[PDB]
């Protein structure tokens, strides 16, 4: 049961992990994709155009 | 106790789990406590040895620890020799400071006033000011 | 040793609970993102255009 509980908690751990990767990974997303995206279409394009 | 508790770590990595941790930051925060008094040549190495291998293990991420206690007792002794840690503590705190995250304008202020404007190492403000860089881009 | 494991497991479900926190925090950022680009282009297209 020590053993079990230990990779249960393990697997909250990996669960962890995997969320903050993914979080990571959404956010340099949205900002790549997002973010990046509006400061060209607004600051460069919108206000050139 | 520092040397055997340098063989627990660099063995036993994986083994020490939150709990656990959470006692050992304790040990070395006594031991940290110890070393302004202590003052042997041979105690700073092997003390600061046994931090740098804690810092190797966390940027393995083989420590499972508190990442909050053990940086702040890395602060505690950053006025001390070791120089990459200082990277390393700076890197970290990064990740508290961050436009999305509560009091990060805060956590930055107190991150350039201890390692910025109270600083001299000159990497160490290099770093800090790259920091502030990357929040400023982000 | 198994309380501690359950009290262990508890505490860092409560550290992967609070980026429950940090979802909705995220959620937010990105309903400032998206929605001022979404503003930005369609003004962009109402004056620029």
């Amino acid at each position: 049961d020590i053993q079990m509980w230990k990779v249960s908690l393990q697997k909250e751990q990996a669960r962890y992990n995997q969320l903050q990767e993914q979080r990571d990974t959404m956010v340099t997303k949205l900002h790549s994709q997002i973010r990046q995206l509006q400061h060209d279409r607004e600051e460069f394009y919108n206000q050139s155009q | 106790i520092v040397l055997s508790i340098t063989r627990l770590i660099k063995k036993y990595r994986k083994e020490l789990q939150v709990v656990a941790w959470d006692i050992l930051l304790n040990i070395i925060e006594r031991l940290l406590q110890q070393l302004q008094t202590l003052d042997s040549p041979e105690l700073r190495t092997i003390v600061h040895d046994l931090l740098t291998t804690v810092e190797e293990l966390c940027d393995q991420n083989e420590f499972h620890g508190s990442q909050e206690r053990y940086f702040e007792l890395v602060e505690r002794c950053a006025d001390q020799r070791p120089e990459s840690s200082l990277l390393n503590l700076i890197s970290y705190r990064a990740q508290s400071i961050h436009p999305a995250k509560d009091g990060w304008i805060q956590n930055l202020q107190a991150l350039m006033e201890r390692f910025f404007r109270s600083e001299s190492r000159g990497a160490v403000r290099i770093k800090v000011l790259d920091v502030l860089s990357f929040v400023l881009l982000i």
